[PDB]
DNA sequence: TTAGCTCGAATCGAGCTAT
DNA sequence: ATAGCTCGATTCGAGCTAA
């Protein structure tokens, strides 16, 4: 019968580094090694509230009492210098093989049927699609998540590594490639191969993923956000804290790899709002709509039960949206 | 095991199970709705009364958090100097002509904020009293923070009947109020069998939703709004 | 039945720097790109009973007691040098666009809708009402804030900065440009369109806000102040802390874009005070009060939904206070 | 604002249960 | 006290007329 396992954790594969962050200035982008890293300083803010009221009773008095005492905070903020315009964002990201194998399963049935239908899906067509949509998100430089939205012009140079060495050397213009169409050209096919080839197993794929953003002189940098543990007292909230590795401001690796994993576009409802990232009920909490709804047959698990237990095959594309989940990992089966 | 739940607060455990020492042992994870607290690995041995006695502190630390960042604010009622307070009242609203103030001695009686910018207005006695009767908070006034601003809403038009989730806050053996089905349906004059349909969750059959008149009239009468 | 959404965060537009300061003298603004920097250094200060008594400290025992027992705390403090007289203030200011657009928003319907309200008014008319009064508060030294109010002769110099290079160059003099009224000036008008294209999103801008003021020799200068922490002791208790970044005083980001925010002169209230900012509930913080309070139904979130989900749209003047507002950001929605 | 009326849908009470 | 059920009677909302 073929039943499911009880546990399905998988390893995740293009396994990013944390993004961390140096500034600098444009047309001296070959020699950034040396530029200084963007640290992340305590600044005090004082507002007003702005938010809505509950709206029960319309009391004029206690809106008023509210700006008697205005609400203080110290924020960590990041900032470029004053003499400095270009934003630097450097990781790693390495490529690993062996993508249908569980790293821990409970049943050899189970698994046996697992490695089959993932070597008869590369056979009949291989790590191509998702290595060329994971080639778009390193292209544009869609992990400079709010570093994005008003850059005059950012640059993302990418290197692949052999020995300590450059192999060939990928220079893009971010601009030109856009969010939501994913195109075809040349360097982005060339770089194809080396993630297929990665995905596959038949060889070894690091690469330095270097982004220049022209964020503008002085300009507000954004990290990755941590936990407020709200221990201090009311003034001295400390209401919001970035994440630094070494004094310097840094981007959480899994908030790379969501932009690299931002490649499902065969969602059930309209796809002309954009891609969204490849993950299990097709959920982003941005919009707070969660896509793939298992009510509907087109979530990541009754697939996976269609395609393995009882092997009725979807649809092409969405078989790229099936081994797009088992690409990134993830805890699955019935707990 | 199964999931014991005490009013908002559901401890549900782990489908799966561990071996901690030798003895057989689970996961339970409590819940304050869709909001995750607290992970605790216990043995299979316990009984549902004991796993609720061993999460029962860390519901009363909650409850202390929603009761003092969600208290009432405060007036007070001052001579002609501002320094004794003679009376203090806690109003769910601040009265409509309040404004920054300092006693001074033209008048005897001042009603003042005990918030340090303190705004106020010279009032007597007869005065103050009808301030304090039109503006008084009750006794739960807290679980008003912890629910809604459309389900607490007046007007008939921008109200939404609360959930069940939204409805164990204020009644239920583990509420907030204390209060039992039974007592709250004599509360409002109905069935308990009524109130269970009002209370049942994920039981699609046969569940009710409550009323306006009905869901302001129990906050009325268990202390939480209205009570002025 | 079109319920608004639970989360509507909004990104903010006009997005400056922190403005730094350095100093020197009249006449030389033309080649101040050597200034010195305006220095934080610390001053020790003493002061008598200045407070008014809770009716029992006023016994002249007690008041004379006090005084015998002085309160010596240590101030921030920052002056020009004795040589200079004039002060600049620089700090980038970028125009975003999409301001219809939220970030995070619930309800896909009412996304839709409110993009679609955000089209009508655009369609109607542009960003040129806005963007004229956003450069009114950049033509005159408002975000200098108390140092405008005894300086003898202020000027302000924008620089368009598209490539890193001045586009176009902008010269005003901020004294005759008064923060009392929005009047047109040609000049004006050149800049508006300029930002009305950021606000518009036709594409990339970025300006520089260089503010010269005749301050005086050696006068108190005033930066942004911080918030203390209160733990060491009395007579260090440091009562006064300034901001700076890197030994240079310096103003808050958002000081600065709260007074480019002051555009707001359509509250109900008598004008004898002026322009306010645009923020929800029209909170004014010196005087401790809120025009545009919820009761007489001209707050942001009342319009908001008039417009919205009823479809009766405010007065045009209120139209142009919604959009401001939701130019401003926030977080909007039943938090 | 008074004074009603169908019509399907949701609610109400009082019987039972289960845990 | 929790939790939930069925079944016939009563209530409920949104149409409508009628004045």
């Amino acid at each position: 019968i073929l039943s499911t396992a009880s546990v399905l954790a998988f390893e995740r594969k293009l396994d990013p580094s944390d993004a961390l962050m140096s500034a600098g200035a444009w047309a001296q982008r070959d020699a950034s090694q040396e530029w200084p890293a963007v640290t992340v300083r305590e600044k005090s803010v004082r507002g007003t509230i702005s938010n809505r009221l509950k709206t029960k009773d319309r009391d004029p008095a206690k809106l008023d009492a509210s700006i008697q005492s205005p609400n203080l905070q110290t924020v960590d903020v990041a900032n470029l210098p004053s003499d400095a315009d270009t934003l630097k964002v450097r990781f790693t990201l390495r490529v690993l093989g062996g993508a249908g194998t569980p790293s821990a399963c409970n049943d050899a049935a189970y698994r046996d049927k697992l490695l089959q239908t993932v070597a008869t899906y590369v056979n009949d067509q291989g790590f191509a699609e998702l290595a060329r949509r994971y080639a778009h998100n390193l292209a544009n430089a869609r992990f400079l998540w709010r570093n994005r939205v008003g850059a005059e012009a950012v640059e993302v140079r990418i290197n692949h590594i052999r020995q300590g060495e450059v192999a060939r050397a990928w220079r893009f213009d971010a601009l030109a490639i856009g969010l939501r169409d994913f195109k075809a050209d040349a360097e982005l096919d060339a770089l194809a191969e080396l993630i297929a080839s990665g995905l596959s197993g038949s060889g070894h794929v690091l690469l330095e993923v270097v982004a220049f953003a022209r964020i503008g002189d002085g300009q507000e940098v954004f990290p990755s956000q941590e936990l407020i543990l709200d221990k201090g007292d009311k003034k001295g909230q400390k209401s919001k804290t970035l994440y630094s590795v070494r004094d310097a401001a840094a981007i959480h690796s899994q908030k790379i790899g969501n932009a690299l994993r931002t490649i499902d576009t065969w969602y059930p409802d309209e796809d002309g709002l954009g891609p969204i990232a490849v993950e299990p009920y097709g959920s982003v909490t941005s919009q707070g709509k969660a896509y793939r709804q298992p009510k509907q047959k087109l979530d990541f698990y009754t697939l996976l039960d269609n395609w393995v237990l009882r092997d009725e095959a979807p649809a092409v594309e969405q078989q790229h949206y099936v081994i797009a989940n088992l690409i990134r990992g993830g805890v699955f089966g019935e707990a | 095991m199964n999931a014991i739940h005490i009013g908002p607060f559901s401890i549900t455990p782990a489908a799966r199970g561990l071996h901690y020492g030798g003895l057989p042992h689970h996961q339970w994870t409590l819940y304050y709705g869709p909001r995750e607290m607290a992970i605790k690995t216990l043995p299979d041995s316990y009984t549902s009364s004991e796993v609720r006695d061993e999460f029962s502190d860390i519901i009363a630390e909650f409850v202390i958090d929603a009761r003092h960042r969600y208290a009432p604010d405060v007036l007070e009622l001052v001579n002609s100097d501002g320094d004794a307070v003679l009376a203090r009242v806690a109003v769910s609203r601040l009265p409509e002509a309040l404004s920054g103030c300092i006693p001074d001695d033209r008048f005897p009686y001042w009603l003042l904020t005990a918030s340090r910018p303190r705004l106020g207005l010279p009032v007597t006695l007869n005065e103050y009293t009808a301030l304090a009767v039109e503006l008084s908070a009750p006794p739960l006034a807290w679980i008003t923070g912890l629910l809604p601003g459309e389900v607490l809403t007046h007007d008939a038009e921008e109200w939404r009947p609360p959930t069940s989730w939204e409805l164990r806050h204020v009644v239920g053996e583990g509420s907030f109020t204390g209060v039992s089905g039974a007592a709250a349906a004599a509360l409002l004059g109905m069935s308990a069998t009524n109130f269970r349909k009002y209370t049942a969750g994920d039981s699609a059959a046969n569940r009710q939703k409550i009323s306006f008149a009905a869901w302001h009239y129990l906050l009325d009468r268990l202390g939480v709004k209205r009570a002025s």
